[PDB]
């Protein structure tokens, strides 16, 4: 056992009643004077560590030749200027087991924090130096965190593709089927996670070419997308994570539920698929009044009025379709399905819930697309149109497929250093640059959106962490008031940077004529509610920063009307599974699970108290499972209001509680305005 | 009279009555002729006498079958059946 | 008073030998004398046999005259554990360890065994002598069974036993326990029924049944210490195996409320230390907040 | 060829009443009208009465006469399932759902139901024909046993399944679901080792028995009918529970090597939903011609 | 039951302890007195009928526009002036109950045998009377028998593709995998088998882009392709049958095997997809050398030479490759292998067997691409070049995929009408028509192979028939001295079709001028060696018609040489499962399984016998499985002798003989020529 793992698991070890908490930092020290210092690679000088990582195609040259040797070592200098210390054991581990650039042979560390936040930094800033001394200083303080994807794999040669949240629709056809299988497969290689929308395509026992009872349904396509992302799978290094998205109107819902089921057979079961149901405000109005629903044939619908089930609203439609002898249906029990819903969530925590008409009733976009379904994480959510992909040497129709870009700010580190708009605009800027030099060339569909659409995804993480350490309780009315203020910050200079985007360059996205943006609708709220903490503790800890008013709300809304905004997806908060231990944070907006994890790594066990953990905090990190999910689900709708895509939010559940129970906090959701819930992980 | 044994080598039943021929050639060969046709090399034959079996047993007197025979038959079976035509 | 804990216990001791991984005794095996794995392969198939004939023969014919479904329900499963786990056990052990032709040849021994024969002849005969409605009969086979429950088993038990205490034969040594345990059990519950068709009769009856159990020991005694030297004296352990087999008796006739008769012996030291959530329905008010 | 494989599914089937809750059955039970209440009871004493012969008659005496350890062992652990689980199951469900005095008037009804009483008595006296050494005999009292397992239980298998694929009684439902997947591969095994005796036939004892099976069939069925009227046209259900008694049938004569009876129907989508060639190495000159 | 059930039945009641095969004849016409009369639909003259299978959509109208209705109705009259009379009771029901047209409910027979025949002659004639009422006459007198696909689909508006067979060639990319998989899909919707070259793939455990043990290997492309074919299976009428090809010089080949083991895990085993290896003389000459063999990784062979590694010949290329230390390679025992081979068909009939050489030392478009694998049937020998199919917005290398129309020869009918020459032309003709009017629009490589190639496969029927009416053994010298002179007839007139198609239309086959067919290599065995019968019988039984000599072939060279050939293959013999029964006709020139065949359909059970067979040919008609397997291959390779692309050859085994006996008959076949073995079908 190497001694930084002693020091480590002597945080359990209790002396004089209490945890070692301070040991940890110890660990750190030893996982650094005998491990990472023993085994990093040092040079001469970073002229030689640039030339071999260039020349041994670790770093590409493109983004290294837009600066001078001089800008590069400046920037370098500004990151080690902070002299940069990792508080805890994990943060440490995380970062040089998972980010940290390693010779071919995976036995050396080429990059330490700094490199690689340097690396970021001249990636981000394009050729500008004092724009990656601002990146540079932005991640070294921790306030903004690139993705995963990003955080890896910027200025790599040897890389997978930046974005990794990746929607796609499918339409209803076995030349659209087998392009999203192609398409799925290619993003999978990249190493992105896909979700598709399965809800255009007809039920089982639907007609091909007028031969009746001839459609396996959605059930064959999800075997087949569950075989592709079996087979990619990053190169023999992750599982091919996949998912797929059906409405809750759809015929083969059942099916679709039926294959997260233990009792399913091998032929019907699939494993590495994911599944997420879209639940429009019809099916809670016929399960909350006992009305029987009706489950409708997605083809018989598209015959009868020429357009697809899920691309008309179902709240408008439900009674013509219902009504209509040449739309084919089967009868059903709302109540029972949500039952099954819960029961499937008990077992698995499967499917992703999204509540359709909690997204579109604030979504932005509306006039491109409904947002119909979302990713693999349920917090993306986009307009979507699907594209119609025909035979061979014909031209085909190129729609628009989701692909946003994530990063996440990191609230304690952003509101200790009162930068709330400086890391926003900043991490807009990173975001947006990203954005723009991701060209993927097996995915038409996904290109064309993330020209055309320009969307980000711009999340937040340590927001318990932060509530915790200033003495606040995650379910306290001080808590969502702290997250009311600082989301609808973070909204304002969101819009605020991509109105400034788009005046600089002179474009918006596509489509932005017709958005809630353009016509001012979706300032409304923020023209006539002030959004200033109501608590005094609240106000003092948003001391020394501008706390947007109405008035300030008014002139963005002016602004964005003359100038345009360029994004036209901005925020959405992603889990932030690996990135929130290398940020000593904890994961997303989700409050924590445990106080201190065990983990096992090889033959040796590890032990993380979550950051900042104490003795006069303790009370404060209360555990996610002993939380109402009431409270939480008040916090997650309180942040949703400020969030125009969704937030991946996990239910954490007792094993006491029934499905009733899980039933009553996804209605209570749905009440609360919540887009998308994520898990449902039972303790 | 004739003993006619229809037989192909495949056949089973076939192997089976070999043995007893041979010992009812040594008890009866003076009296009785045997006779042993393959149907896998002389269809021709087989088919002239309507055979779609095997072991088919002919009793043949002066070129007619008296007496037709099908499947294996242990020695004293066949015995009776030569012996009515001797 | 008694019946349902045992259902219980019996039930709550459910196991497979397929739970039990045996790979790992591979090399301790090949590291044995041939005189010693020859014994042990010999123990174990005396042990088949034994457990074959309780399964087939003994356990399913006093299930059939004991009176009582809970009762009958605890005999059919012992049964049950017999011919299904202990049994079988014993060739998963043997296809570990042994080639194919030494466990036939081991079961070829068995047949032509005169102790092991004699022993079955015994034991069987009594059980196959049960007459319907005749409570003395049934007396004389559950003797006759607790007699091969709590010891008979015990001459062959003393080797798995003698090298789990060792450190040896380990994975092997974990079934042969998990065996022993359930034997235990069946030996007080047998001979708890025992006790009772004894409890009924006169005391010049008693006095002729006390008389048939102590001959009855006595014969499989003088005939398991023949057994005993025939398989340990090449690895030098029957003295040491006679003094377990005495203490076992002792077992057994408590198990049938009578009196210890072998005098107490210290036993090798070795040996002793061998020893989906609930679901409610969605109601109209969980829709209104 | 099978008895191997037939254990092993066996043995991983293993379950006990304990492991489903019974309680939140009275959350439906409370809503079903007294004609659905006493139906359900009626079928659940029928099925209850019918095992109880097949764990105390039916398969420990096909045990007792079946030759060879591995199918004795086999027949053992389906008695046990009989005796140990599926009797405290039914007997579970019961207290549940009934108070003692309900459950006590419901078994003297069954106990004197005509329909009941003919088909058990007549599976119980091939079972008591069964004569040592005599093949026919044991094969007579194989057949019983497989229609039972596969085809007498099922008219009362219907209800449980009904209310199973409607949401109703989904605890007990799930029972029954259990000790129905144990009782089709019973009336399987035993079906295959009917046929062992069938097969060692000659041409005119096989149709001799094939006879037999028909007969006993038209005179089991011809009662089943009748029972179910009895029970189930209270209740509006009786035309689907026969189509569902005649295929239940046709899986019985399969499994006893038979051709189908009856014409193939289709059931109630409720009850639906409730429900080496021998390696020789080459030689060489095996290349060259 | 039935009353025409009950005839059929009779059958086996002995009368005199003979079979009462007349009893079928009746069967026969109460079959068609009490169901066919009374299920068909009459009109009161042709012209209502067309009309309302034309309006119905049951016929496509522009093939029928060709003609004037008065040349349409002398062609039906020409149809029925036959009194065409089903003898077998299975004949009439096989045509009625799988391709005699019904309505759209299936309630009523729109098509009899003359209307189908009629229509199938129609369009292949395309406008001309004169040779329609030709094709008429042929298949009326049933001398030859379009496939399946053909034969039930030609002049149908719901028809599918005439085409049987497709064979894909699937390059090392996951672009060209997807796009395998896309048009595998594709290809199983239109109906046809398909067949896929695995041998491109590299194996598992290789580098994608310096990433090593990365490739999931063939299994990975096998299960993808196994589930391509569930999900596309005829719209859930015949169940998706498709076929996988590997060289056994492929590291996979043995997990390939091990994809059809008993024992497979679930995960390995594939259940839907035929496998196929192909073995070149290399693999054959190591075993029989017991020297251990070596299989290779494409991948490192492929960036060594720049060629995959069936892209070469093996029996030069072998030791270089083993010598070459850039090349990956694993040890293995070519006999172990061999074993398993016979081990794999003897328990599940699988892999089929391609002897790579066989097919090459003789194949006439080497130059175009050596024949790498073959078709679903082992049947197709074909050459292939495989496509390169690009990223999206690039564009594709578009290959040759092997796709060629099926027809049997009736060998009784022609031979008792004395016809060879005229139906192996019009069979001809018939087939390069089905190839010029097939156009598929999603397999690009398969249309510019039928563009090109312009392939098509000319097979036999009731060679085993006509053997046994005449008194002729199977097994006997006689018969392959028959089969040797009617399939060199076949051979020479079906050449001289070709060669007069080519002149007629000015145009050969892509690429003719490197074939031996422009070089007159193919004809030196015919110019040289007279194929006469030997046999008196024989040539008494070819009295009537005009053997080829060797003047005749040197004339046909000369001709050839002169204007080329229209085809680049002309004959393959495939299984002719299903059609056969309406010919009354032995299944394609295997011996017959069994001489009365037990077949169930419904709750009924009826027996077929073979066609022809009585009292005086009964052991004429023998049994394959009890005929000498060696026999049975000198058989085949003299029909192979003549035949261009392979013939499915079924290995029929008895339970009694071992793996050895497969082994060596494996290997007798290899010697003597046979090109490929299609099935080792135990008794
Ligand atoms: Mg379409
Ligand atoms: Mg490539
Ligand atoms: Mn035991
Ligand atoms: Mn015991
Ligand atoms: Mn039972
Ligand atoms: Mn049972």
């Amino acid at each position: 056992v190497p001694k930084w793992i002693q020091l480590n698991n002597e945080i359990m070890i209790q002396k004089d009643g209490k945890f070692q908490f301070d040991k940890d930092k110890e660990a750190v020290h030893s996982y650094f004077v005998d491990y990472i210092n023993q085994n990093t690679v040092f040079f001469h000088n970073l002229k030689e560590k640039l030339d071999y990582l260039v020349e041994n195609q670790y770093y590409e040259e493109e983004f290294l030749s837009l600066y001078s040797f001089e800008d590069i070592k400046e920037v370098f200098k500004t990151a080690y200027a902070k002299k940069f210390r990792f508080p805890s054991f994990m943060s440490a581990f995380k970062f040089y087991n998972d980010y940290a650039l390693k010779t071919n042979d995976k036995k050396k560390i080429l990059e330490r924090y700094e490199d690689r936040i340097s690396i970021v930094a001249l990636f981000f800033a394009n050729g500008d130096t004092e724009k990656a001394k601002e990146y540079v200083n932005l991640m070294i303080n921790q306030e903004y965190q690139p993705s995963t994807p990003t955080f890896l794999n910027a200025g790599r040669k040897r890389r997978g593709e930046l974005v990794s949240c990746f929607l796609l629709e499918v339409n209803d056809s076995l030349n659209d089927i087998s392009r999203a299988i192609d398409i799925s497969m290619q993003l999978s290689k990249l190493g992105g996670g896909v979700s598709l929308n399965l809800s255009k395509l007809r039920a089982k026992g639907e007609a091909i070419k007028d031969v009746e009872n001839a459609t396996k349904g959605v059930v064959g396509v999800m075997k087949l997308l569950d075989n592709a992302f079996r087979y990619a799978d990053q190169m023999g290094q992750r599982q091919g994570s996949g998912a797929a998205y059906l409405n809750i109107f759809h015929r083969d819902i059942n099916d679709f539920l039926d294959t997260k089921k233990i009792s399913a057979d091998e032929d019907v079961r699939v494993k590495t698929l994911s599944i997420g149901v879209v639940i429009p405000d019809k099916f809670v109005e016929l399960a909350r009044e006992d009305k029987a629903a009706y489950v409708f044939y997605p083809h018989t619908i598209y015959k009868e009025y020429g357009q697809h089930m899920d691309e008309m609203d179902m709240n408008e439609m439900y009674d013509k379709f219902v009504d209509n002898p040449r739309v084919k249906k089967e009868k059903i029990n709302p109540r029972k399905l949500l039952e099954k819903l819960a029961m499937l969530r008990s077992e698995s925590g499967y499917p992703y819930i999204m509540f359709q008409d909690n997204v579109n009733k604030v979504h932005a976009n509306n006039h491109i697309s409904k947002v119909k379904f979302s990713n693999l994480c349920s917090e993306v959510l986009q307009a979507s149109q699907v594209s119609s992909y025909t035979d061979y040497d014909e031209e085909d129709e190129i729609g628009l497929d989701i692909s946003c870009n994530l990063g996440s700010l990191n609230i304690l580190n952003v509101m200790e250093h009162k930068s709330i708009e400086k890391t926003v605009k900043l991490a807009t800027d990173s975001l947006t640059h990203v954005s723009e030099t991701t060209d993927i060339r097996n995915a038409p569909a996904v290109r064309r959106a993330n020209k055309a659409m320009k969307s980000i995804g711009l999340g937040a993480m340590n927001l318990h962490g932060y509530l915790a350490q200033n003495g606040i309780a995650y379910e306290s009315p001080e808590a969502r008031d702290f997250a009311n203020t600082f989301f609808m910050m973070v909204n304002f200079y969101s819009i605020q940077r991509s109105a400034e985007i788009a005046k600089e360059k002179g474009e918006t996205f596509d489509q932005y004529e017709g958005s809630t943006y353009a016509t001012g609708e979706y300032f409304d709220k923020y023209v006539s509610t002030d959004f200033s903490p109501k608590y005094e503790k609240i106000a003092n800890l948003f001391e020394g920063m501008h706390i947007p008013t109405t008035e300030d709300w008014k002139k963005l809304k002016a602004f964005v009307a003359e100038h345009g905004m360029y994004h036209s997806y901005r925020l959405c908060i992603a889990p932030t599974g690996s990135i929130s231990y290398v940020q000593s944070s904890t994961a997303s907006v989700m409050p924590i699970m445990e106080r201190i994890e065990e983990r096992t790594y090889g033959n040796s066990k590890t032990y993380y108290p979550m950051p900042g953990l104490a003795s006069n905090n303790w009370f404060f990190y209360k555990e996610a499972y002993d939380m109402d999910m009431f409270k939480v689900v008040d916090m997650i709708a309180t942040i949703q209001q400020h969030i125009d895509q969704g937030i991946s939010f996990t239910l954490f559940l007792k094993d006491t509680m029934t499905t009733r129970d899980l039933n009553r906090i996804d209605l209570y959701a749905h009440h609360r305005g919540i887009k998308t819930i994520y898990y449902a992980r039972t303790k | 009279v004739v003993l006619a044994d229809f037989w192909a080598p495949w056949c089973g039943p076939c192997k089976m009555i070999a043995p007893v021929l041979e010992e009812l050639d040594q008890e009866m060969g003076d009296k009785l002729k045997i006779v042993k046709i393959d149907v896998d090399e002389n269809q021709e034959t087989a088919g002239k006498y309507g055979v779609m079996s095997i072991p088919t047993l002919l009793v043949l007197k002066d070129g007619e079958v008296v007496e037709t025979s099908v499947g294996f038959k242990p020695k004293e079976a066949l015995q009776e059946l030569v012996n009515k035509h001797l | 008073d008694f019946t349902q804990m045992f259902y219980n216990q019996n039930v709550k001791q459910f196991w497979l030998p397929e739970e039990i991984a045996l790979n790992g005794d591979l090399l301790t095996w090949k590291y044995l004398g041939k005189n010693e794995q020859d014994t042990y392969m010999k123990v174990l198939a005396g042990l088949t046999l034994l457990d074959t004939e309780q399964g087939n023969t003994g356990m399913p014919i006093v299930a059939e005259h004991v009176d009582g479904h809970q009762r009958k329900a605890v005999l059919n499963f012992m049964a049950m554990m017999e011919n299904a786990v202990h049994a079988k056990s014993y060739s998963n052990i043997f296809m570990t360890l042994a080639p194919t032709e030494t466990i036939n040849e081991v079961f070829e021994w068995v047949k032509q065994n005169k102790y092991l024969q004699k022993k079955a002849q015994m034991i069987v005969g009594l059980y196959k002598a049960i007459q319907k409605d005749d409570e003395i009969s049934l007396f004389k086979a559950m003797v006759a069974s607790v007699y091969l429950e709590s010891f008979l088993f015990y001459s062959g038990f003393y080797y798995p036993l003698y090298f789990y205490g060792q450190g040896k034969l380990m994975q092997s040594g974990e079934i042969i326990n998990l065996i022993l345990r359930d034997e235990a059990i069946h030996g007080v519950y047998v001979g708890l029924l025992a006790q009772e068709i004894y409890n009924k009769q006169t005391e010049e009856k008693k006095a002729e049944l006390r008389e048939f159990a102590i001959d009855l020991l006595n014969q499989l005694y003088e005939n398991e210490l023949e057994y005993t030297e025939d398989l340990y004296d090449q690895v030098g352990l029957s003295h040491d195996v006679k003094k377990f087999i005495r203490y076992n008796a002792n077992k057994a006739l408590m198990n049938l409320g009578f009196d210890p008769y072998f005098e107490e012996e210290d036993i090798n030291p070795i040996v002793l230390n061998g020893l989906k959530a609930t679901v409610e329905p969605l109601k109209d008010d969980d829709f209104y907040f």
